[PDB]
């Protein structure tokens, strides 16, 4: 009985991790994040 | 003051509202209803309706703006 | 040949609605 | 130039002396009232409105 | 009398409120993110509030999303289809067990 | 490296070999319990004594805020220009959006799901995997309890299937030296109630690769386009993983003779069958995936599913003979307390038409009838009543001996 109960507990205490967004190394981000990415949301439009 | 408050609460369903259909009841003064426009919702219910009429399915009235069940 | 047959179904495409644009251009 | 356009639908059953259940062509159904001087006798179920 | 009127006023205050969507969870994520599937259409990545721990969240459950900004609101009864009404007889004003006879 | 073994097995430890009320088992399960408590304590201390944390590099929050809070998921379809790809949402509304930085522009490929913003609707990330919860659910991860010890004696069939699915893994030296490809497809057919699913359970219990199990009349959806796509994704997820195996049960719901008729739903059934048929052995490749397919009547199958090349071995399960009945009776009554009077010889020899499930029901009925009169030990008359009074529906033939 308590074997299976503690099995349930030990498996719940484990979930997952992702690291799956495709972000590049920070050097590639450069300071472009502020300079042009911030200056890219507002200037353009969707243009369906 | 009490009289006036009842007067306000009376005019909360005298409105051209919509028909949904009851789906499920979770606990007191709260439920889940799927409106006829799709987009299944989750809303409170009024404090004056009788409870024992809404178990499996029903034609229920939904406020036009807030989707509160009446 | 009598019929007791059945069939599948295609979906209802019409679902989109317009939304207020929120562009910020000076 | 100032007109508005209006929704076309059909009366389902009558519900109470002032409340009707109506349905749009392809929208949802609604619960509504009926206007001043509208001769409610004509509002048979199935009529166009 | 004062308590009664205060209660009624508070109820009226609460009824002036916006609704919320219901969504199916397909899987959790790391650092307080979930992946949900809103009913009409959509596949969103939403954030949880402060009163819910992720370990409560498992795939194929129902969660409530605040319609204003898509946040986890709470976890509610699990799914069933409409046909449950005919199932699960709820009251049994039926025959007894000793009137069979033979 | 692919997703790798992705093994599916709880299988903690089975050694309860005393199989009685002995001390050895108590001490052994004591060892098991205290190891499990030890590991739990370690993980509690691991999660409790973490003192180090900053984890924002003064810019991670910046990237997090630059992208919207409720990111949505869309389908890239073309990339006409750098920084100006073209994507689409669910409703099929395309939009000539832009591409921002901080997104590795290496792994994006037409047909891959991406993460998009709301207000401006640009591409801000890539979703690594998308598997619907109709295929991940089919997978098994807790092995069923049985093993070869419980099978009542099927030496030919067991050896056959072992050469099919198990041997090429553990000792793959012979096949290369001889120059042969091991068989990949197996059919298990025969009368009902004989053991077709026992071998499935027993194989799944002891293995090293991924196991996927599917029942027949489940590959069917009503939207005219989901059946074949679901089959395709099933085989995709099987192949990207380890040397898995797939078990399709009760097939005849899917494959039957492919004739021509009127209704459109039946056309859909045929379309799905034919898609699977292509998936198993069509154009270029197949992969490292085995398929087991089980049914209780075989003549009504499409000749295109059974031809060799697609299904290489066929295995018939016949009714038990008198040698096997003794083994079955010895297994199913092992953990029974039992009296010195009974002899299984009479029960096994009196009848000549019964199967494994029937024997199990005879055992439980007899034991229960013994309980009926407040006893634990079982006698011969109980077994007599169990056999004769129930467990026998009848049939008739060859009247009054026309042959003599
Ligand atoms: N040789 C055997 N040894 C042990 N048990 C057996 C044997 N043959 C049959 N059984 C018993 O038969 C049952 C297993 O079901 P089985 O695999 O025969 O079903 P099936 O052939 O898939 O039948 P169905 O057509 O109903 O799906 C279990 O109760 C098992 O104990
Ligand atoms: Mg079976």
């Amino acid at each position: 009985d308590d074997i299976q109960q503690l099995l349930k507990k030990i498996n719940e205490l484990t979930g997952i991790k992702e690291s799956d967004t495709g972000l590049a190394p920070p050097a590639l981000w450069d300071l472009a994040a502020d300079k042009q990415t911030l200056q890219s949301e507002q200037p353009l439009q969707v243009a369906r | 003051e009490f009289l006036h408050a009842q007067e306000e609460v009376k005019r909360i369903q005298s409105i051209p509202l919509v028909i949904g259909q009851f789906l499920e009841a979770v606990d007191q003064n709260t439920a889940i209803v799927g409106s006829t426009t799709g987009s299944n919702y989750y809303v409170r219910i009024l404090s004056t309706i009788d409870r024992e009429l809404l178990k499996p399915n029903a034609s229920v009235a939904l406020h036009k703006h807030s989707n509160a069940l009446v | 040949q009598p019929s007791g047959n059945t069939s599948s179904s295609a979906l209802m495409q019409g679902q989109r609605a317009p939304q207020k644009p929120s562009q910020n251009l000076v | 130039l100032q007109s508005v356009g209006q929704i076309v639908g059909e009366v389902l059953k009558q519900l109470t002396e002032e409340k009707f259940i109506v349905k749009a062509t392809n929208g949802p159904r609604y619960v509504v009232g009926c206007r001043r001087q509208l001769d409610k006798s004509k509002l048979k179920p199935g009529t166009r409105v | 009398l004062n308590a009664k009127v205060r209660l009624l006023r508070e109820e009226l205050q609460l009824l002036q409120e916006q609704g919320s969507y219901v969504g199916e969870v397909v899987r959790a994520m790391d650092k307080k993110k979930v992946l949900v599937k809103v009913h009409p259409e959509g596949k969103f990545v939403v954030d949880v509030d402060k009163n819910i721990d992720i370990n409560d969240v498992t795939p194929n459950c129902r969660v409530a999303l605040r319609n204003d900004s898509y946040t986890l609101h709470k976890i509610l009864p699990n799914k069933v289809d409409p046909l449950v009404s005919l199932m699960m007889v709820e009251k049994v004003p039926d025959s007894t067990y000793e009137m069979i006879g033979g | 490296k692919k997703k790798t073994k992705g093994p599916d097995a709880a299988s903690k430890l089975p050694l309860v070999t005393p199989h009685t009320q002995c001390r050895l088992k108590l001490l052994k399960l004591e060892r098991i319990k205290d190891y499990l408590l030890m590991e739990e304590e370690f993980i509690r201390n691991q999660e409790q004594m973490k003192p180090l944390e900053e984890k924002q590099e003064e810019e991670r929050s910046k990237v997090d805020d630059l992208r919207g809070t409720p990111m949505s998921v869309g389908t890239l379809e073309e990339i006409i220009d750098d920084n100006h790809a073209i994507v689409s949402t669910s409703v099929g509304s395309e939009h000539y959006v832009s591409i921002l930085s901080f997104v590795d522009k290496d792994l994006l490929e037409p047909g891959c799901s991406v993460l998009l913003n709301h207000k401006v609707h640009a591409v801000i990330g890539v979703l690594m995997d998308d598997t619907d919860p109709l295929v991940t659910v089919m997978k098994v991860e807790k092995a069923p309890q049985e093993t070869y010890a419980d099978i009542g004696g099927l030496d030919n069939q067991i050896q056959e299937i072992k050469e099919s699915v198990e041997l090429p893994l553990t000792h793959p030296e012979y096949y290369e030296e001889m120059g042969i490809k091991p068989p990949k497809g197996v059919i298990l057919y025969g009368p009902p109630g004989t053991g077709k699913t026992l071998l499935a359970k027993a194989v799944a219990n002891q293995t090293s690769a991924t196991f996927l199990r599917v029942v027949g009349s489940e590959l069917i959806q009503k939207y005219l386009g989901d059946g074949p796509k679901l089959v395709r994704e099933l085989f995709r997820v099987a192949e990207e993983h380890a040397p898995s195996i797939v078990f399709i049960d009760e097939i005849d719901a899917i494959g039957t003779k492919r004739y021509d008729s009127n209704s459109g739903g039946e056309r859909e059934i045929q379309r799905t069958m034919l898609e699977l048929l292509n998936q198993l052995d069509g154009f270029d490749s197949r992969g490292d995936v085995k398929v087991i397919m089980a049914t209780n009547r075989i003549e009504t199958l499409d000749p295109a599913l059974i031809r060799p090349g697609r299904i290489d071995r066929k295995i018939e399960f016949p009714l038990p003979d008198e040698k096997t009945k003794k083994r079955i009776f010895q297994i199913h009554t092992s953990r029974m307390t039992l009296a010195d009077d009974v002899t299984l010889d009479d029960l096994i020899m009196a009848k000549d038409d019964l199967s494994g499930a029937d024997i199990k029901a005879i055992c439980t009925e007899a034991g229960l009838m013994a309980l009926r009169e407040r006893r634990m030990k079982v006698t011969n008359e109980d077994f007599k009543k169990s056999k004769e009074n129930v467990l026998y529906k009848k049939q008739e033939g060859t009247p009054e001996g026309l042959y003599l």
